[PDB]
RNA sequence: AAGUGGCAGUCACUGGUUCCAAUGAACAGCCUGAAGGAUUCCCCUUGUGUCCGUACUGCAUCACCGCAGCCGGUCUCCUCGACUAGACGUCGCUUGUCCACGGACGAAAUGCAGCUAAGGGAAGUCGGCAAACUGGCCGUGCACCUUUGGAAGAUACGGUGGCUCCAGAGGCCAUGGCUCGUGUGGAACUGUUGCUGUGCAGGGGAAUCUGACUGUUUAAUUGAAACCCA
RNA sequence: GGCAGGAAUGGCAAACAGGCAAGUGCGAGCAAGAUUCUACUGUCAUGGGCUGGUCGGUGGCGACACCCCCUCCAGGCAUCGAACCAGUGAAUCCCCUGUGGAGUUCUCGUUUCCUCCUGAUGCAGACUCACGCGGGCUAUCGAUCGGCAUGACAGAUGGUGGUGUAUGCCCUUCGCUCAGCAAGGCGGUGUGGUCUCACACCGAUGG
RNA sequence: UGAACUAUACCGUUCUACGGUGAAGCCAUGGGAAACUGUGGUGGAAGCCGGUCGCUGUUCUGACGUGCAAAUUGUGUAGCCUGAGUGC
């Protein structure tokens, strides 16, 4: 709902920011780097505890 | 979604609802290039979007039936589902009878038509 | 953590413009957004062409 | 018309709880509901507010006595004994 | 908002530093002057058809006299 | 004694309701104007005449204007001209026969 | 000059009335009084109003929980028209929606659901299980037994449409104008005897055992004669 | 620092209870926020600066009414269950007459449908004998006068003062009139170029 | 560690159509020497009845039983629904 705490809102915003796919230029980093973002949540799949 | 945004904006601007909004089928292109409430206003001014007149729930049947029922036509024992007290309560009948009779007695008492002893008698 | 008063003074110091009012959001991500309504004598467009918003 | 024979105010209980218990509660509830005599203003106006509290709607008095009746019998005898004891040790 | 009792109250309200503008509504039934002081709008309703003109003249020239009527 | 007008100038200029569809309309009215809920009882109560390209209903009695709108719509329907013409109130005591835009 | 078209349910307030061996918060804040005391004589970050929540969902057929986009569950508010006693039930304006994997073939057998069925009427079966009968309202009327309260809607009998009338209650302006019983009774005519015409809507009676009653109960095999009660 | 007061530690805890104050255009204009922005119209709480003569005064028979700080104590509001009955008001809903637009018209139908609206706020008004909605109190009079009466659906009252009467007095829910306010909204009828849109006109402020 | 399901206590708070029936109290009235009593109304009580929401869960020992569901389901059938009621 609309009612939140400032702490909860900051945490939800950080989770929104983390919910992002890897930059494209990252795989090319010489020593073989990450291909995809394995830490990526979706509101349907997995819920935040909070 | 082809014209969903335009239908929603038009419902808002017309104060009806998207199920009373009429989008011109021969102007679907210009309607789809709307993109804003201002352009939906332009389209509404131009006639490519209309507020359909509310459908009819005519009352002429009920009105004729009500005239006849007041004449006493469809009120017989075969049309009554609720008890007499549920149709017309004996309590409200008594209440309005008492008020009518007390108003009459009190009008007669104010005039020199009855004594106050006769008033209390009849009350 | 900027107050509306802090934002008023900071705005008047960065760009010497009197703020008629300040309203503030904390936008979802966690940034704090501020609308700064200028006095009628001021012109947000004439200020934006300085600031670089164009 | 007369609506009951033996049952009185206990018509609310209908058929339940037993005749000999409805008898006692009738004797009690008639008094609990009735207006009692005010020995102050001289009007039958004491209404039972709560258990033991009786308010007079005319005089405005508020008295403590009796769960179901304004004055218990022990109260009426206690008044007399206390009066006579005070009379003698004046 | 508040109504004005008569034209002398209207004029003493118009003669205040905090008054800024008089709106003039030209109705079929009447004509009314809406003085915008701060915290209140003072409306003077007059039904006469040339008393209104003389009152619009009475209005001092330092006040913005916005005529509304459509 | 009120006056009412039905303005047929717009059609009469284009030769659709011009010559004697107007007089047929007048006779339609003389037939169907109802006074106290009866027809033929419009003598000394309602007089229908024609000021050329516009019909004129003079009413000695309490008469309605939406009633005239009803009856002109009925005449337009009976003459099939309603697909092309609209009755529009341009002035009190006046209706007009216009085209659709 | 300065309530009033109508009346239905809802809400608010008002005046009350009943119920309790039940009498149905506190605090901040605010006000009045009583008694004392004392008594120099328009303008200002458009004064201040800072801080945080503010999207959308939310009885969800996809936004939550149930491993899921699960016929389950989940808090409150508003709530139209017609029939009707109606927040039942049936249909409709406003709002919203046509989304649930579909298509052909009259579409086997079997099944899960809806119905019918002659003659008989429990002969079926552990057992009338399942279904059926009855069903609303009005009038007349109602037995045993009883804790005198009930039993009881006992059981039962008659009617119910449509139309045209006849009676029948009130109010306002001033015994006339207007409003005026969808609320009742009677009669005449009428119909292939049929009318609570649809949805809805008790089958009834007579005993034995048992618990007095009402209430409670093993969430997910037992609702009981068990527990509780006075 | 002196004097005079001053029993009884500091908090947490309700997004349903207590608890200051905002309404309309739901728009200027949003793709997405809005009692938050916007245009109007308001409301609330609180701070600072400035300018020999002192128990605020008066009217009413009364209920009461009007104009011109400090201490302590006594009260009260906040403030409280449920159900039922009656009344009034609101919005909804419906009806009558009329208007504006629309649907039907094979026949009938002065027909059918929509609309005809009004918020907070005001130290504005008329009543308040609620002469629309009702309780309380005041003054006068003094009842059952021998048949007690008044008022209620029901209560309920009355020599502990009924009925009647009046400058009657008070509070409150409203409702009504005005300002807000018609400029807005609603149903339309048009003009102008058109454009990255303003003007004109009409239509119940009905019972 | 857990009282988010669930049991119970407290604090605050919410919800409860439409009918039937007709307790006390009251009004008129008939009878009686009186004590008492007949009738017609009014009134609207009850851990009262039917019944909606709702809650519960009888019966079909129906459906399903690789389900919609690790307990649900019926265009059924039932219990209660002003109270020892109900939820948050
Ligand atoms: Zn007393």
């Amino acid at each position: 709902g609309a009612i939140k705490t400032l702490k909860q809102k900051l945490k939800y915003g950080k989770k929104m920011k983390q919910n992002r796919p890897i930059p494209y230029w990252v795989r090319f980093k010489t020593n073989s780097k990450q291909r995809y973002n394995e830490k990526r949540r979706h509101w349907r799949r997995t819920k935040l505890k909070m | 979604a082809g014209l969903k945004l335009q239908g929603r904006l038009a419902a808002a601007l017309l104060k009806c609802g998207r199920n009373r909004v009429w989008l011109d089928p021969n102007e679907t292109s210009d309607i789809a290039m709307a993109n804003s409430r201002a352009n939906v206003r332009k389209l509404i001014k131009d006639g490519f979007i209309i507020r359909k007149p509310v459908a009819v729930q005519s009352r002429a049947r009920w009105r004729k039936l009500r005239a006849a029922k007041l004449k006493g036509r469809h009120t017989g024992p075969g049309k009554r589902r609720g008890t007499a007290n549920a149709r017309m309560p004996t309590k409200v009948l008594w209440i309005q009878r008492q008020r009518v009779l007390r108003r009459m007695l009190m009008r007669y008492r104010d005039a020199k038509k009855i004594d106050k002893h006769l008033y209390r008698e009849l009350y | 953590r900027a107050n509306k008063n802090q934002i008023k003074t900071a705005v008047r110091k960065m760009y010497d413009i009197k703020a008629a009012r300040v309203n503030t959001l904390i936008r979802p991500d966690g940034l704090k957004k501020a609308y700064v309504k200028l006095m009628p004598d001021n012109d947000a467009l004439d200020i934006a062409n300085k600031i670089g918003i164009l | 018309a007369r609506r009951t024979v033996k049952v009185g105010i206990t018509g609310k209980y209908g058929t339940r709880y037993g005749a000999n218990l409805r008898k006692r509660v009738k004797k009690i509830e008639i008094s609990k509901k009735a207006k009692h005599f005010c020995h102050w203003c001289g009007k039958f106006r004491f209404k039972r507010q709560a258990v033991g509290i009786w308010h007079c709607t005319s005089c405005g008095k508020t008295m403590a006595g009796g769960a179901w009746t304004l004055n218990t019998g022990n109260s009426t005898t206690v008044r007399s004994t206390i009066r006579r004891l005070r009379e003698m040790t004046e | 908002p508040k109504e004005i009792r008569d034209i002398k109250q209207f004029l003493v309200i118009c003669g205040r530093k905090d008054c800024k503008s008089v709106k003039i509504k030209k109705n079929v039934g009447n004509t009314k002057f809406k003085v915008r002081t701060k915290t209140y709008l003072y409306t003077l309703v007059v039904k006469d058809h040339k008393k209104s003109e003389k009152i619009q003249q009475s209005i001092p020239p330092n006040i913005t006299k916005e005529v509304i009527g459509k | 004694t009120i006056e009412y007008k039905i303005d047929c100038s717009i059609p009469a200029a284009d030769s659709i309701f011009d010559a004697d569809l107007l007089k047929g309309f007048e006779q339609f009215l003389n037939e169907r104007i109802k006074v106290k809920g009866r027809t033929g009882k419009l003598r000394d109560a309602v007089k229908v005449g024609i000021d050329g390209t516009s019909v004129s209903i003079k009413a000695f009695i309490a008469f309605s204007k939406k009633y005239l709108k009803f009856l002109t719509k009925k005449y337009l329907k009976k003459k099939t001209l309603r697909d092309w013409l609209r009755v529009v109130s341009t002035n009190k005591t006046t209706y007009e026969l216009r085209y659709f835009n």
